[PDB]
């Protein structure tokens, strides 16, 4: 069928260094898209790799959906980034840092900016019955 | 007034496409009393379920000569002989003398050359290596030294030298092929059963019903019926001489089998090896001697030169006997998996056809009953391929087979075809075109979920 | 578009060694399996090729030959190139270069072929050509149904080539293979249409050239 | 490597077919062909693929390993040596034995024929060459003869085999050799084809 980028889903390859031109590129990153009997079990042990493979990527698309992100590539929502985040700047992020350097940079906060978007999502969901509790 | 872009998801939308296929097969025709054997290998048991839905006020073109199928399995299969491949006997890979005149074994027998030889220039000459011998016939006696030959071992010539012995197995299973998910398979159907352009009654399934091997020079046999009458297939039917193919509605049988006797005396030769020295002289009177239940026969020819009349108006038409070449060219074509031959179709079909408001003049005979008896001949020694540098002696096999067959239709070329009495042979083809035989009810497409279309609908912003 | 040409030598001398060069149209495009090819066919014989190079100096040899040749360029001076051993004069051939195209990885494209070199071996050096005018002393045609030349002689080896009035008078030729002069050396005939009965009129021809010598010289046939 | 047959010979109404065989992968083998003296022309690419804008009678197609060639109206020009290509291990391209063609039913044609004297330059020298060329003949089959006087032939006996023109008719050339005196004490200056056994016959006199 196709060939592999890492993985046979999620295709890392074009590292880009530079997290700037990636992220300017990342739609066409993926939109580019016994004679044998122990042939059972060399289909078997990668079949069930490939199988949780999918598990794995059903995850995500279970987070994605959680922030309200369904099918979306590039997304945000209400949250800022209330300045005690690292100050590294827009201008002075892309330009000279890589997506694995900002991961080791970024990796303390992760559970709290994903307890953020969600607080943020189901916030805004009834925020709007300000407008429409009519009745 | 305006318009703008829309795209739709499950839309009903296929396209035609290469692939490879994966097959099914018979259940229990191999089994554990078979270890390792190629028949065994690869390709899964039968399924009984092949559905349908209709397709509606709905129709596809078709193009059997086009099709990739035919390559599909043109591939894989041959692979048996590249399985088969033995190595050669330490005594003759080097093109060995054989000295005789009558036979080694108590008489030469009571039809042809059958004059069996021991080797004797032969490695090292000596007694362990020119004690060995062969049953004989034909090629086995041609010509090496001078004038009193001591005959030619003819196998040495050639890139490969090899048998496929006895525990190999020829047995031509029905294959089920069925498409990858995703793809489908289209089956054609109408009385105007043509298997090219458009197609009325066509039909979808996610496998085809069993199709069998075949192995003819020019009588294809043991197969696929038609569905109710006989019809002719060609690429361009306009053509002066480019290949025929004639489909049959009653399968007319041939009613033969050669059993002349020849005792089980294989030798576990040379180094360890094998070898297939069949000798002694019981039940050695016998022969082809082969028959055909001809109104059978008849019947075709006589319906055919209408048909015929339909493609090349008015002319008187004619079949002769099969075009010279090797005895192959010269024949129709069998093994019963236990002698090699090939049935004299350069001596048969012989016929003219009279055609105008015609009452008369169109066969071989009329209201006899009778039958018709005919003659046929055998080769030990092959090039066992075709298209190929492969050769081999072939193994034999002891008194009658359960063997005969029944014919389902005729390779044919129209030799001759530029005047009157208009003219045609059994016989031309790729050895490809056996596997024509029914295939031109199918074709393979892709399916592709998705498409575009205007609409009315301004989207939001 | 294109044309491919090869040059070198017109003799190489017993046990020296040959080199040769190859230029064309086309130029140094990364395409379809693109590369190119020497060739060579022994005299009369089968074609045999010796190697390759590809839209980078990936670059393949022969089994059976290999260390008896050798193959680069100076890509800047836009010459394929090809260098061997010293040569056993059985060596003496037609020899060319050719284009290569060969799809994605597979599948054959030699596209084009060069008007090739005349490879040829001897102890011996080259020898110039004599050139004679062929007009009979007594005649009898009448109209342009005559035809007349030059023979050329005495040189070694070929090629000598010859025009009509540098190409202008060129019509209803005959040209013969040249044949060996049994001394060793060569000779060759070629023949142009003509009025039987109007020479002088016009001047015809013979503007005969050979490589080897790189001699070329211009004689009447009237 | 590459092998096929040596020769072939047909009717000139014939679609004939030639093949050459394989000797591994083979699914790649392009054709090509080579009328004799000249570089060597294009036929059939990847597989049963038509050249772009050659000679349109030469016929596409393919087989497994007895890779396989056709023309479809032949015709007589097509007489010439056919060749099969291919990929092979690592670059190894490989390469057929050749396959002539001859195309029977073809009138074939008798020889056209020409003589021309000696020259001044030689006569300076003691020499004399007496230039005889045969031309516009079919089939490719020549053996020559010649009457300087009654004298068999002298001082280089130089006369070609059989050679194709750029119709399919056939050429040779010879050069009969004599001294200056030799050539002023003969009187019969003569040269005669026996194409077929054809009697042709060309002489010159002063
Ligand atoms: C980081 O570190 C990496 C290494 O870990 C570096 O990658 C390596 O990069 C080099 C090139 O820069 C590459 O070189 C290899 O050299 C081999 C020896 O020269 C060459 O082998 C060939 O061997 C035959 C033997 O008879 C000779 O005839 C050849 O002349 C010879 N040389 C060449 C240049 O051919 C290796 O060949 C590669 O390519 C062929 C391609 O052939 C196929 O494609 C054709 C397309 O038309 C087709 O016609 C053919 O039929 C074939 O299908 C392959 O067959 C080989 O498998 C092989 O791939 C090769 O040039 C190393 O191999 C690289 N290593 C890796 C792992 O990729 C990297 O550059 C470093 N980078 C930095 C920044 O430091
Ligand atoms: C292949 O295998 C099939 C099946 O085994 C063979 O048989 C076919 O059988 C049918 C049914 O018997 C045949 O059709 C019949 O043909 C008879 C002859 O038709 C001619 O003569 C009549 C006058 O009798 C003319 O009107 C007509 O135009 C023809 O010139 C008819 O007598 C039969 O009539 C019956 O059917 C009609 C229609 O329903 C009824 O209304 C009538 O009352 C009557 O009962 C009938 O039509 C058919 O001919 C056979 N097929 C063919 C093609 O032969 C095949 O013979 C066999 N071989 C071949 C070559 O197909
Ligand atoms: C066309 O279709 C017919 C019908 O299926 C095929 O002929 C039948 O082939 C099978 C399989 O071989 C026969 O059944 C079994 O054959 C065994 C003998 O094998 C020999 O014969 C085959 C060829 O048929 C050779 O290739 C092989 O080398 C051997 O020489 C028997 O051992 C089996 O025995 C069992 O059945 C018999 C009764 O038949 C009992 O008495 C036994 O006790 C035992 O239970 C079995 O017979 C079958 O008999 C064949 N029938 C006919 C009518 O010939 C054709 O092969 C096939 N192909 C072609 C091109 O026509
Ligand atoms: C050419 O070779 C082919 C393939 O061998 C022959 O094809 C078909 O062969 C059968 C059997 O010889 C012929 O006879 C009918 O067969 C069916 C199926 O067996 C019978 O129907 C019922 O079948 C079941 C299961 O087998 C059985 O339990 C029932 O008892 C049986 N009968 C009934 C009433 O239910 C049917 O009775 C016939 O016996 C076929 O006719 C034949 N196929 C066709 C389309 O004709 C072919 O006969 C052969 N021809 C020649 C001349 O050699
Ligand atoms: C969150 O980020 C920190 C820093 O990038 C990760 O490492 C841990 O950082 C603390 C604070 O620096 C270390 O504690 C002590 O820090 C002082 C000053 O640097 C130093 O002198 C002491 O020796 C000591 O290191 C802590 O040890 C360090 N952890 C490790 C294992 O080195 C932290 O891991 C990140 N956590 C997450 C979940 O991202
Ligand atoms: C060659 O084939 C023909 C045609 O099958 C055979 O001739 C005739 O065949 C029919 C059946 O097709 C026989 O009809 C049956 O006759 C009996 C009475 O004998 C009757 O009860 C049945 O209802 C049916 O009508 C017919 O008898 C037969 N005629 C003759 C003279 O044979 C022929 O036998 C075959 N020959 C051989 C050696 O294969
Ligand atoms: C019986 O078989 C032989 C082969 O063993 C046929 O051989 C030749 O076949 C071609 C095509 O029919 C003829 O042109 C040849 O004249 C045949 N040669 C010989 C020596 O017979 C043969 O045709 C068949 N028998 C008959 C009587 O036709
Ligand atoms: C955002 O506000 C919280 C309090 O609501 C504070 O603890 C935090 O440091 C601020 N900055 C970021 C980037 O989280």
């Amino acid at each position: 069928a196709v060939g592999i980028g890492a993985v046979f889903l999620g295709f890392l390859g074009a590292a880009g260094s530079t997290m700037g031109a990636a992220s300017m590129t990342l739609t066409v990153q993926a939109r580019n898209l016994q004679h044998l009997l122990k042939l059972t079990v060399w289909g078997i042990k990668q079949l069930q790799a490939r199988v949780l493979a999918v598990e794995r990527y059903l995850r995500d698309q279970q987070l994605l959906g959680i922030w309200g992100c369904s099918g979306k590539l590039i997304c945000c929502t209400n949250v800022p980034w209330n300045s005690s985040w690292s100050n590294r700047n827009l201008s002075e992020i892309w330009d000279n840092m890589t997506w694995l350097q900002w991961d080791k940079e970024i990796s303390n906060y992760t559970q709290i900016i994903y307890g953020l978007l969600e607080e943020s999502q189901n916030q805004q969901e009834k925020n709007e019955q300000d407008l429409l509790a009519l009745d | 007034e305006n318009l703008w872009v829309t795209v739709y998801y499950g839309v009903p939308v296929w396209k035609e496409a290469k692939t490879t296929l994966f097959c099914a097969s018979d259940a229990k025709a191999y089994e554990k009393e078979v270890h390792n054997v190629w028949a065994t290998h690869a390709c899964v048991p039968t399924d009984p379920n092949p559905q349908e839905m209709v397709l509606k006020n709905v129709t596809e073109n078709f193009n059997m000569w086009k099709n990739d199928m035919v390559d599909q399995m043109h591939e894989d299969v041959i692979s048996l002989w590249d399985q088969s491949l033995k190595p050669c006997v330490k005594l003759t890979p080097l093109c060995v003398t054989l000295n005789c005149t009558n036979a080694t074994a108590s008489n030469s027998s009571i039809i042809e050359g059958m004059k069996n030889c021991s080797f004797n220039i032969t490695t090292e000459l000596r007694d362990k290596r020119e004690k060995k011998n062969a049953l004989f016939y034909k090629l086995d006696i041609v010509q090496l030294d001078g004038n009193s030959s001591q005959y030619r071992l003819i196998n040495c010539n050639t890139s490969v030298i090899t048998q496929a012995c006895p525990k190999v197995s020829f047995d031509p299973i029905p294959i089920h092929y069925c498409a990858p998910a995703g793809y489908a398979i289209l089956k054609c159907n109408n009385k105007t059963f043509t298997g090219t352009g458009p197609c009325n009654n066509v039909s979808t399934v996610q496998c085809t019903h069993g199709i069998k091997p075949v192995v003819s020079t020019q009588l294809l046999l043991n197969g696929s019926l038609a569905e109710g009458e006989i019809i002719i297939r060609s690429e361009n039917i306009t053509n002066n001489v480019k290949t025929i193919i004639v489909h049959l509605n009653e399968s007319v049988k041939i009613e033969c089998t050669r059993p002349n006797n020849k005792t089980r005396t294989s030798i576990r030769i040379g180094p360890g090896q094998w070898f297939y020295a069949t000798g002694q002289v019981i039940g050695d009177i016998r022969e082809a001697y082969c028959n055909i239940n001809e109104s059978k026969w008849n019947e075709t020819l006589q319906r055919v030169s209408k048909k015929l009349k339909e493609y090349f108006p008015h002319k008187n038409i004619t079949f002769q006997p099969s075009s010279g070449g090797d005895l192959e060219i010269t024949t129709h074509s069998f093994n019963c998996g236990g002698e090699f031959f090939y049935c004299n179709t350069s001596s048969l079909f012989n016929r003219t056809y009279m055609a105008n408001s015609t009452d008369m003049a169109n066969s071989t005979e009329t209201n006899s009953t009778r039958t018709i008896t005919i003659h046929c001949r055998i080769k030990q020694i092959i090039n066992m391929w075709q298209e190929v540098g492969r050769a081999m002696y072939a193994p034999p096999i002891a008194g009658n087979i359960t063997c005969i067959s029944n014919i389902t239709g005729l390779l044919l070329t129209r030799d001759g075809g530029k005047n009157n009495t208009e003219t045609f042979r059994p016989g031309g083809g790729n050895m490809k075109d056996n596997w024509r035989s029914e295939l031109y009810k199918y074709k393979v497409v892709k399916i592709e979920p998705l498409g575009v279309a205007p609409t009315r609908c301004k989207r939001r912003v | 578009q294109v044309t491919l040409m090869e040059s070198g030598p017109a003799l190489v001398k017993v046990t020296q060694t040959l080199a040769v060069t190859c230029t064309f149209s086309g130029f140094s495009i990364r395409d379809s399996g693109k590369g190119v090819a020497w060739i060579r066919q022994p005299p009369g014989g089968a074609l045999e090729w010796l190697t390759s190079i590809y839209w980078d100096d990936t670059k393949y040899h022969d089994t059976s030959l290999k260390p008896r040749l050798t193959i680069f360029r100076d890509t800047s001076q836009t010459q394929v190139i090809l260098i061997l051993t010293n040569m056993a004069p059985l060596d003496t051939a037609t020899y060319y270069c050719g284009r290569i195209n060969n799809g994605g990885g597979w599948k054959d494209h030699i596209d084009f072929w060069g008007p090739g070199l005349l490879v040829t071996v001897s102890s011996a050096s080259t020898k110039g050509p004599s050139v004679f005018p062929l007009a009979p002393s007594s005649r009898s045609t009448s109209e342009s149904t005559a035809a007349l030349g030059c023979l050329v002689k005495d040189y070694f080896p070929e090629p000598v080539t010859v025009s009509w009035n540098s190409g202008s008078l060129t019509s209803g030729v005959h040209t013969f293979p040249a044949v060996l002069q049994s001394s060793g050396l060569y000779s060759l005939s070629s023949v142009v249409t003509v009025p039987s009965s109007s020479l002088g009129t016009q001047t015809y021809v013979c503007n005969v050239n050979h490589k080897p010598s790189n001699t070329k010289v211009d004689k009447r046939v009237e | 490597a590459l092998t096929q047959p040596p020769s072939v010979s047909k009717s000139l109404e014939q679609s004939v077919t030639i093949s050459c065989t394989g000797t591994t992968t083979g699914n790649s083998v392009s054709w090509y062909q080579c009328h004799s003296g000249t570089a060597p022309r294009l036929l059939i690419y990847d597989v049963n693929k038509r050249p772009s804008g050659v000679s349109d009678r030469f016929s596409g197609s393919k087989s497994h390993n007895t890779a396989s060639l056709t023309i479809f109206g032949l015709q007589a020009e097509d007489e010439a040596d056919y060749y099969c290509g291919s990929y092979g291990s690592g670059g190894s391209l490989l390469f057929g034995g050749g396959t002539r063609l001859t195309v029977l039913g073809q009138p074939k044609a008798s020889p056209t024929v020409t003589l021309f004297p000696p020259s001044s330059e030689e006569l300076q020298a003691n020499k004399a060459t007496l230039v005889c060329l045969i031309s516009d003949f079919y089939p490719g089959v020549v053996k020559v003869a010649w009457k300087a006087d009654g004298s068999a032939v002298n001082a280089g006996v130089e006369t070609t085999t059989p050679s194709k023109q750029s119709n399919n008719k056939y050429a040779a050339s010879s050069y009969l050799s004599l001294t200056s005196d030799q050539w002023k004490s003969h009187k019969s200056y003569s040269c005669q084809v026996t194409h077929e056994g054809s009697t042709v016959e060309k002489t010159v006199a002063p």
